[PDB]
């Protein structure tokens, strides 16, 4: 799902909604993001902090 | 700026375009005499197809 969610977002959304005629285009998903899914016990280990 | 920075000489684009919001080039041309503009346009379109 995601990898078609950032297909669909990233490819042709922006188009779709810039068409004649169009209004609000809803993407039924989610463009790709970098996500850093981050560790509490790690940071603590290193003395890190978000 | 030595002791922490490399220096290099490389290639990059002085002028970028974009259509319709993806990365673009654009081309200008003229069909030859006696030509119209309609062939020469197909005549790209071919061009490109390939």
């Amino acid at each position: 799902q995601e990898d078609i969610s950032d297909y669909v977002a990233a490819n042709m959304k922006d188009a779709i909604s810039r068409t004649s005629g169009v209004g609000d285009v809803q993407l039924f998903g989610s463009q790709y993001a970098m996500r850093i899914w981050m560790n509490p016990n790690e940071l603590n280990k290193f003395q890190l902090t978000p | 700026f030595s002791a922490f920075s490399s220096s290099r000489w490389e290639y990059g684009s002085p002028r970028l375009e974009r259509y319709n919001g993806l990365p673009s080039m654009e081309i200008l041309g003229q069909a030859a005499p006696g030509k119209s503009t309609g062939e020469a346009m197909e005549l790209m379109e071919q061009l490109a197809s390939k």
